[PDB]
């Protein structure tokens, strides 16, 4: 019985503790995912903005 | 949409540009329609010369 608890709570332990590292680590992937979404969506707009820029140009052509 | 929507402006722009241009060409065909008339009446004489033997 004793060297079941005491199983259970260190392996429960490791388990609840490294759970929670994983979510710090994708609280870390996200944070990483959202600022190269972010500046994506900024080229992106850039993007847009510009080749269409272009597209008036040459309609002035 | 912020970018989208400045694009689509800045589309509008281009053809109040393109418009505005197409006018101003105009006017200044009109203008040389009116000008260099001496060639009209010269020119006209131009063939004349050539045209028979």
């Amino acid at each position: 019985t004793i060297r079941n608890s005491e199983e259970l709570r260190g392996k429960a332990i490791e388990q609840l503790e490294k759970a929670r590292a994983r979510l710090k680590k994708v609280e870390m992937d996200a944070d990483q995912f959202r600022v190269n979404g972010y500046s994506e969506i900024e080229r992106e707009k850039m993007n847009l903005i510009n080749s269409t820029y272009k597209t008036l140009e040459q309609f002035e052509n | 949409l912020e970018v989208e929507a400045k694009l689509a402006e800045g589309r509008k722009k281009i053809e109040v540009e393109l418009q505005e241009a197409l006018g101003s060409l105009e006017q200044q065909k009109e203008d040389t329609i009116k000008s260099l008339d001496s060639q009209i009446s010269a020119l006209s004489d131009d063939i004349v010369k050539k045209v028979l033997p």
